[PDB]
RNA sequence: GGUUGGCCUCGGAUAGCCGGUCCCCGCCGGGGGUCCGGUGCGGAGUGCCCUUCGUCCUGGGAAACGGGGCGCGGCCGGAA
RNA sequence: UAGCCCUGAAAAUGGAUGGCGCUGGAGCGUCGGGCCCAUACCCGGCCGUCGCCGGCGUCGAGAGUGGACGGGAGCGGCGGCCCGGAGCCCCGCGGACGCUACGCCGCGACGAGUAGGAGGGCCGCUGCGGUGAGCCUUGAAGCCUAGGGCGCGGGCCCGG
RNA sequence: AGAACUGGCGCUGCGGGAUGAACCGAACGCCGGGUUAAGGCGCCCGAUGCCGACGCUCAUCAGACCCCAGAAAAGGUGUU
RNA sequence: GGCGGGUCGCGCCGUCGGGCCCGGGGGGCCACGCGCGCGUCCCCCGAAGGGGGGGACGGCGGAGAGCGCACGGGGUCGGC
RNA sequence: CCGAGUGUUACAGCCCCCCCGGCAGCAGCACUCGCCGAAUCCCGGGGCCGAGGGAGCGAGACCCGUCGCCGCGCUCUCCC
């Protein structure tokens, strides 16, 4: 269960050769020659009947299909969702102030803090500020403003993660009958828990904005170009 | 048709030794820029510390 | 169909604009010193509302107009 | 002596750098970097034709570019009390699609065309011999159609 | 009017020449991307909305891109 | 008495070329059974015509069991 | 007298030009020398359009080929 042993300086290439792995790998003295259940059987239970039962389950299926597919060709793993890589942008670092574009907020400036597990970078401008809870965004789709705050050495929870920030729906009904669903005439009831978990994290955002003076008119702020404002003109 | 020299191991289907003489010239030009703003730094160092 | 509107010198370009005494047009505007500015900062690459989340609770700086309007009515100004 | 501009220099409906226009160029002459597009070129998709093919091995028991047995000598690797050895599968009785051979399937290159010649047409009209245990008053042919489709197309089908 | 060599229209689109059989590019299945050819880049019209560079030229008929659609002899202290 | 031509040696040149060699006194290398003898070459030894080491060999004297991953890898999927 | 602007002649008494003997450390360099370039050359990004199309010689496979070639790291010895 060892290292890497031979450290990679481009992507797929390593900094020792062939022959100078033949050296590092100690492969000089370890070169080597050395050299069902279906199931088991149940028993009967019965009366005139021995001789206990065949090792037999999962058996060919009920039904063939008509028509059947051709299996894929693999190719290569072109591995899914949860197995990618994340890469945030050179301009993001934790404090970094933002400006929400794609939302319902529009120009709200807001807080950075982690980028999650998951892609999507968790934000929040302070909710005594903005309106902002601690909702996730899209990483291209805020603006990097080049002030920052500094939360270091802040908190984060160790809870809150891709599971915390989703949305619940499950069919119980099947009939077309007058309810929405059953569940959507309905503001979801699970805010019970998120009310306490913010002032766990905006009960220590407020001593690092209000050092520098003018910060907390500036989130409170919202973002606009009118006359003379092209965003070519405007270092973020 | 993947194209060489712009995914590598085409590279290396074709002509192996293209991987070796690769990390000789990765090498030999970090190890040149490590010789230069040493020295580029010595002489201005130097001169920096006259003053 | 549009996503704030700029309420106005004359002209000069081998030159120009600012503020300012003396002696002139019924208590303003006209002619000369002199003083500034000038690759225009009294600068439409500029300017002003402004990017105004709203509100409460509360303290410091700015403030003596209140400012919308169904206002109420009066007034002269601007005919290309 | 030769560059530009001028004189030489007149033509009939009102008139032509194409026009509006153009004079620190939108003119002339020598040049630079940018930048715009053809059914041209390159990469990728799809159709067709042509060229050389690939499978009747559904052989889940098939696998061979050396194959068999076979006895006279020795290597490891099998199973020890240093001698030495067949297992026809089986605890699952099991393993997609397909080869209209006149059909698929793969790669590769090219594609304009009158006159003209071929090949193809499951395009069409009228009849005949066969064939569909076809079709129908519970509605055929025809015709109409702002109805829904297919075919590259000749045309076809369904609803009203 | 008649020829020789070779190319071309006829039989053939497209880009450019404002327009056109024949010029200059270039040859065609249907398409999406990229790039150039001949040409062009005030606005019709896609592109110089470059701080393009160097000199010439003023017409009371300026000049302005092969074929190509108006010109000579001769002359000028008009200007280099 | 001077040239060009064929050639001999001489030092002086080049990151020369042969992996060269040859012996001694950090970087790079798709470069691996000590146990011994199969051919070459070298190092030495007291020899004077053989012992012993080194190096290497396109040949014998020694000299298979696959275990799980990551992937610019035989024309994209998502267990978003 | 100071300063200027003409003009006169004069060779260090602003400076330049060319030789004769040198150091520093020189980059095709403080965007002029932009030269000609890559076995003497590679890394990291963004931007656009597309994503067409039964590979298991092995276990007699077995729910369902994460497979071939190519570059891999890791364990089948230990130490730190
Ligand atoms: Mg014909």
């Amino acid at each position: 269960p060892h290292c890497s042993r031979n450290p990679v300086l481009v992507r797929g290439i390593g900094r020792y050769s062939r022959s100078a792995m033949y050296s590092r790998k100690a492969m000089y003295k370890r070169k080597y020659s050395a050299a069902v259940l279906a199931t088991v059987t149940k028993p009967v239970g019965g009366d005139k009947n021995g001789g206990t039962r065949v090792v037999k389950l999962r058996k060919m299926p009920r039904y063939y299909p008509t028509e059947d597919v051709p299996r894929k060709l693999l190719s290569h793993g072109k591995k899914p969702f949860s197995q990618h890589v994340r890469k945030l942008r050179a301009s993001i670092t934790p404090g970094t102030i933002l400006i929400i574009l794609t939302g319902r907020h529009r120009g709200k400036r807001v807080v950075f803090l982690k980028q999650l597990a998951s892609g999507l970078l968790l934000v929040t401008g302070p909710l005594v500020l903005n309106r902002v809870p601690l909702r996730r965004t899209h990483q291209k789709f805020v603006i990097a403003t080049s002030t920052k705050i500094d939360i270091s050495n802040v908190k984060i929870p160790k809870h809150l993660t891709d599971a915390y920030f989703k949305k619940k729906k499950l069919r119980k009904p099947r009939h077309q009958e007058g309810e929405i669903f059953d569940t959507e005439k309905e503001k979801y009831e699970i805010t019970e828990q998120r009310k306490i978990d913010q002032k766990a994290v905006d009960s220590q955002i407020l001593p690092k904005i209000k050092a520098i003076p003018q910060l907390q008119g500036y989130l409170r702020s919202v973002f606009a170009l009118t006359n003379g404002i092209y965003p070519h003109k405007l270092v973020f | 048709k993947k194209n060489p020299l712009k995914n590598l191991r085409i590279m290396l289907k074709l002509n192996p030794y293209a991987k070796t003489m690769r990390r000789n010239t990765i090498l030999r030009q970090a190890r040149n820029h490590k010789l230069r703003v040493d020295k580029a730094a010595a002489a201005a160092a130097a001169l920096q510390a006259k003053s």
